DNA sequence: AGGGCTGATCGTGCAAAAGTCGTGCCAGCCGTCT
DNA sequence: AGACGGCTGGCACGACTTTTGCAATCGCAGCCCT
């Protein structure tokens, strides 16, 4: 309940339907830009949620690794291998409850898809040599920047990965797409980091570099704006600078 | 274990057990001549090991034990003559009801037959509403009275008049037979909400 | 209770000439005193008058 | 003079003595650890009123 | 990282006995605590009331003071009577009594006349003394005019034997008379003032301090510690304050010590008690149908894993784990009691050597008294619980129920 | 005795015929094999079959190929005895060893692994299983069950699936009918899945399925036979809806982004 | 020897040839059809070899784990490692003068083929860090439906795994090839499957669907015929049902 | 002017050998009916 | 009237419990020896 959302009508109807989604504890999917935010909204609706005091433990698909993704989704009950000690319970079975965010999703593998497919059903975790299989209900939450049907269709995710998903994929406008309030939220933020870094404000301020990049591609849908702000306010160095001569192109070398 | 009225006295003199009723009490209106034991409560006692010499002596003997030590209620001192009546109370919970089902029976009868007769009364008052309804139109005294049949089941003294009294008499009297059951079942059930003891 | 109220090898005698650990548990035993505890087995007019 | 038998409800025979002898007892202790004057001071306000 | 994996201290002496103390009973633990709180120095209406023979004791000493004897005769009758047990017999014969006393003024002779002399005073056969000759006491005592005496007196003298097993028509044939001729001297014979006072001399009172009690607060049995048979560990703070205060150092330093000493006890009784608390909760959870259904639902439930897998290991749990009691609706269970056998697995398994012995009683009582039934019944309701008895493997079980079946003990109908 | 299945998600058509036979199939504790749409039908089928599998008490253990990582899957298939490979402690209990006399629930995994595939055939092979680094083989006895999703015999011939694979295996086949096959409980199970959704959400009423609704699920490819249909009805039920309209532009397709 | 051996002319051949090469303890490689029951011949033999009386221990040829392949070759002399106690004879050492029969040596690994390689060593029991090796003489046996000329051709086949054997391949004839046994082969299953789901015969009996099933290839050699059998007795689930429409075709989806 | 060495303070586990049950299983016997 | 038979109790061994018996090395530095 922190993220700079625009409140704009599409702003306003995807936190309805978060709002609206956060108590139930089905899996839900994220669709839209990355790079933008969408994982805060999950959080705040994670924080919303019916588990709201619930241990909520998100995890990045592609942190996992290969030869220890058994090990990530599940803990060495130490009755093997030369680890000892052992018996933790894996970060699913860490929160038990919570909401794990499903970061990186679009970057699972085959064999992660398989894996994410065994995770479709619910509970019954077996350690390694466990003597039973452990029942946690736990609620779902991932993320993916890349066109689950896309990945279907390629055939990179497996069919249950889909099927795996149930609740509706939220996808989030671009940049270019809600522009309606990006310019009062990047002035916010805008704020606050000024605020955070002691500078006090821009008394050039002005917009007409932001009516500008209004008309901007800004493939970071919001994360790009807000850095480009801050190289602009840094590289001005000055509050009394207008937005002139002032434009989201940091990697730009000058003339 | 709960000192239980069943006549069960461990090392009871056979006149004892006698007098008492199979429910640990006695009959009643029973005359008591000295101190009578009445209602034997088994307070249970406490056990012991296998103890070969007891072991014998439960296979001579037996059936004590030494395991339920006796609450039986004997008459006090200088205390003898008539028990008029009695009265037991039991905790809900329990419901052994050995006598208390009699006594509980004996006392729903009386409070039925005071049902009943206000519950005779409006029946009475509604068959013979019917049976002037039926009246002087063809439907004689005499065949209501060989059979109520519903005062001949409308026979048409009048047939319209006749016809809807009946219905309405009927819708009337179903009412109180369904009002009557239910206070019957009331009663019942007042009757057998039984006790609550400490 | 061992060297309580009322204990053992003290306050005079036990209910019976039986000892309380039970050694010497006789009211013949007179001069008997029990090595598991030190009492008085006898008549336990000593116990109000110890 | 236990009235219902499961409680001894002792009429006034409960001896806090007992208790004061523990204190006694805990006091020799610290004697035989030869505790601050104070501590024996303060003991004897205890022990020796008994 | 990859399917491999590694491998991962040590203390002793104080430690060790702070554990060893926790692995003890609740009684001997408070009389330990007593104990060193003794040398710890910075820890923190004549005669009641009563009825001759109330504990049954007094009530022959009074007859036989009631009854003209002389000092020896009196003090052989206290001997008899003192020296006899919860069961009303004599205890201690007339030899004990004799060597207890060294004297031989109070001979065998004298002693046994004493004793017959008050061999029926108050009550009939006191100081029965392995009562064989008690019982024929009070057949004597009782009218000889009763019918049957005569054969009740015969079977009574040296057909006990028979009798024993209860073989009416073997011991009939033995005594070479009609079965149940002696029916009615038979039933005298066991209305025969068994123990004298029986259940008045068994004055036995009921002690109980279960270490727990169970009140199965609605359902799913509430273990709740006996916190008033749980000592508090106070530390002295007077003690704590004329200490530091105290500038010879070699009282702070004892001072200090002392105080880690506590603190150290403290945690380890604390931890003793807070493992109990957790196993016994584990064991109401496993054992939910021993508790409310009875022995007949027994499964082992000796605590392993869930301690595991909650903290440390089952190690040195299984040493604190010794004598844990509790008070419950089916009764009082120890700790070692909560734990039981394992039949359907090798541990855990759903029936238990004490399942077997409840059933086996059971069956035993589900027979005519006549002859037990066979245990290979009890073996077959074993196998329909999965257990697999079999009548062999039921000797064990009947061995310890003890039940005496028609092969041990033949009754005749 | 006789288990109802927990959900009896099947086609009028001929689901129901399938489940006739496999009731006949029920009293065998030989190889049954199912098959049918992966995710949709197959482990339906497969609690289906454990309600109306042989006797009681029997561990119907159930594993996923894709688990178990590689090198850790033999052990945790064949058990472990000896030390060193379980790192010592207690003989493993194995996967395989996890359910003795119990049904070998499989999953339409198609594990890469021929060792994988080459360790099962000795699985099922004389009823034997040996723990690493055991001395001595032991004989075991379990029941086998499996779902499946692709042609066997296609991937054979590409040699994708063992031929010896499926020479021990496939005794006889069970294929869960296509969802754009059966097109009979369609409204059925529609109906089913709107009052679960309306009893479960506390909904005061099922919204109804308007005609263009069940057009559209009619039209639609529906690639999962029991699981599409249900998250697409479960996306059309978190679309939700007024009392007003009972279907009109309810969202069943979750995947279509908004505007 | 509980196999219902064809005893045709290849099948008795067959069975000759077992025998006379059943005393000799050399490799030998059992040619063939797979899945069609060479384990159970191989058992039958074993029991009818010189050393009938022997534990024989087979097992699948890659059943193991790559990592483990010293622990399952060998046992473990727990020096070094994790590991603990151990000190376990392989299987291979557990058998100690018994056959160990190769199954399934076509998914062998080239690690396996090394360790078979070593294998064609005289014994040579070396552990980890083992003191010296220990030679052990035990009767070898293999069998495979894959030529291993052919993977020999494609480089899979060591020469060393080539020369593995120390016999001629004796090969073991299809179903489509024997086809001599097969009317009576065919009734003992006819009659295995009726006693199995509680027929006692049935009324229909004849060969003309059993005649027609023998012009075809089953590949199943001996598995495809048994598994088709018991699915036409299954399906028919009438005793009087002659050898008319009845056929070997599981996959195909009835008319 | 440079070396020795001085004892403080240093803590919740487990495991290793033993025991010990659980279950089963043999051996005889007595109640007995033959 | 000796053998069936279930008892029973001894006899046996693996599987689960247990309990007991295990803590140095400092690292200060100053004083004392060299």
């Amino acid at each position: 309940k922190d993220n700079l959302l625009g409140e704009a009508n599409s702003f306003l109807e995807v936190l309805e339907q978060v709002s609206h989604l956060a108590p139930l504890d089905k899996p839900v999917l994220i669709i839209g830009e990355r790079g933008t935010g969408k994982e805060l909204i999950a959080s705040r609706l994670h924080y919303l949620s019916s588990r709201w005091q619930g241990p909520f433990i998100s995890l990045n698909c592609a942190a996992l690794n290969e030869n220890l993704l058994d090990s990530e989704l599940f803990g060495h009950e130490a009755g093997a291998f030369t680890g000892a000690q052992k018996r933790h319970p894996g970060r699913f079975e860490r929160a038990d409850g919570g909401t794990l965010f499903l970061d990186e999703l679009a970057t699972a593998p085959m064999m992660v898809q398989e894996k994410l497919l065994r995770v479709i059903e619910y509970g019954e975790l077996e350690r390694v040599g466990g003597s039973q299989p452990l029942q946690v209900n736990v609620r779902l939450v991932c993320a993916t920047n890349a066109d689950l049907p896309a990945m279907v269709n390629e055939g990179t995710f497996r069919a249950d990965l889909l099927d795996r998903l149930a609740f509706d994929v939220v996808q989030l406008p671009p940049l270019r797409e809600r522009e309606s309030d990006i310019m009062l939220m990047a002035e916010y933020f805008a704020i606050q980091m000024c605020r955070e870094i002691k500078l006090p404000l821009f008394p050039g301020f002005t917009e007409r570099a932001r009516e500008t990049l209004l008309n901007y591609r800004w493939p970071g849908n919001i994360r790009e704006l807000k850095n480009v702000v801050e190289r602009s306010v840094y590289r001005h160095g000055t509050s009394d600078y207008p937005l002139d001569d002032i434009i989201i192109d940091p990697f730009k070398r000058r003339p | 274990g709960p000192e239980e009225i069943t006549a069960d006295i461990p090392n009871v003199g056979e006149a004892a057990l006698s007098k008492l009723d199979e429910s640990g009490i006695v009959y009643i209106g029973a005359e008591v001549t000295g101190g009578d034991i009445l209602v034997g409560k088994v307070t249970p006692k406490g056990e012991t090991q296998l103890t070969p010499e007891e072991k014998l002596l439960r296979a001579i003997f037996g059936e004590k034990a030494s395991d339920v030590k006796d609450s039986s209620l004997r008459v006090p001192n200088g205390v003898s003559g008539t028990v008029i009546d009695v009265q037991v109370f039991t905790r809900d919970g329990v419901e052994k009801d050995k006598r208390a089902l009699e006594i509980e029976e004996m006392q729903l009868k009386q409070a039925k037959k005071d049902l009943s007769e206000e519950l005779q009364i409006l029946e009475a008052g509604l068959f013979s509403r019917i049976r002037a309804v039926l009246v002087a139109g063809g439907v004689e005294a005499e065949k209501l009275d060989k059979l109520p049949r519903d005062r001949w089941l409308e026979l048409g003294l009048t047939d319209e008049e006749k016809q809807n009294q009946l219905e309405q008499l009927a819708e009337q009297y179903d009412e109180l037979k369904h009002e009557f059951e239910k206070k019957l079942e009331a009663k019942r059930r007042k009757i057998t909400q039984g006790d609550d003891l400490a | 209770e061992r060297d309580g109220l009322f204990c053992a090898r003290i306050f005079g005698p036990v209910k019976d000439y039986e000892c309380l650990c039970g050694k010497y548990k006789r009211l013949k035993h007179r001069g008997v005193i029990c090595e598991k505890c030190g009492v008085e087995v006898t008549q336990t007019k000593v116990r109000r008058e110890r | 003079v236990p009235l219902d038998g499961g409680r001894f409800a002792t009429s006034d025979l409960n001896d806090l003595y007992r208790r004061v002898i523990n204190r006694n007892n805990r006091l020799k202790r610290l004697l035989d650890l030869a505790a601050p004057d104070i501590i024996v001071r303060n003991e004897k306000r205890m022990l020796q009123e008994a | 990282m990859k399917q491999g994996l590694q491998l991962r201290l040590a203390m002793t002496p104080q430690l060790q006995q702070a554990i060893r103390l926790l692995q003890l009973s609740t009684l001997e633990l408070q009389q330990e605590l007593q104990q060193a709180l003794e040398s710890n120095p910075l820890l923190e209406l004549p005669v009641y009331q009563g009825e001759t023979t109330q504990t049954l004791q007094d009530y022959l000493m009074w007859q036989v003071e009631l009854t003209p004897f002389t000092d020896t005769d009196r003090a052989i009758a206290t001997s008899i009577v003192d020296a006899v047990d919860d069961t009303g017999y004599l205890t201690i014969q007339i030899e004990d009594i004799v060597d207890s006393i060294g004297d031989d003024e109070i001979g065998l002779e004298e002693v046994e006349a004493v004793l017959k002399r008050i061999q029926r005073f108050d009550p009939v056969g006191v100081a029965a003394k392995d009562l064989r000759d008690c019982l024929l006491i009070q057949l004597s005592q009782f009218a000889k005019e009763t019918p049957w005496l005569e054969e009740a007196r015969l079977i009574i003298s040296d057909h006990l034997d028979l009798l024993a097993n209860h073989d009416f028509r073997t011991l009939m044939r033995v005594t070479r008379l009609k079965e149940e001729v002696l029916k009615e001297a038979v039933n005298l014979i066991q209305s025969l003032d068994p123990r004298p006072g029986q259940s008045i001399q068994t004055s036995e009172p009921e002690y109980v301090i279960p270490d727990v009690l169970v009140r199965k607060v609605s359902g799913r049995w509430t273990v709740e510690l006996n916190a008033d048979s749980i000592p508090r560990l106070k530390i002295n703070q007077q003690y704590a304050a004329m200490g530091n205060s105290a500038r010879n150092d070699a009282d702070g330093q004892f001072i200090r010590s002392n105080l880690q000493e506590a603190r150290w006890l403290i945690k380890s009784l604390e931890s003793r008690n807070d493992t109990l608390l957790r196993v016994s909760r584990c064991i109401v959870e496993q054992q939910q149908a021993f508790f409310e259904q009875g022995e007949e639902y027994m499964k082992p439930m000796v605590l392993a894993d869930i301690a595991q897998a909650v903290e440390m290991h089952e190690s040195t749990i299984s040493r604190v784990t010794t004598q844990k009691y509790l008070h419950s609706p089916r009764g009082i269970f120890e700790l070692k009691y909560f734990f039981s056998s394992h039949v359907n697995t090798e541990g855990g398994g759903e029936a238990s050597s004490t399942a077997i012995r409840a059933l086996v009683k059971k069956l035993i009582a589900a027979e005519n008294p006549a002859k037990p039934l066979s245990d290979s019944k009890l073996t077959s309701m074993l196998s329909e619980q999965g257990i697999m008895v079999a009548r062999r493997t039921v000797a064990k079980y009947r061995e310890s129920l003890s039940i005496p079946p028609s092969n041990q003990r033949k009754q005749l109908v």
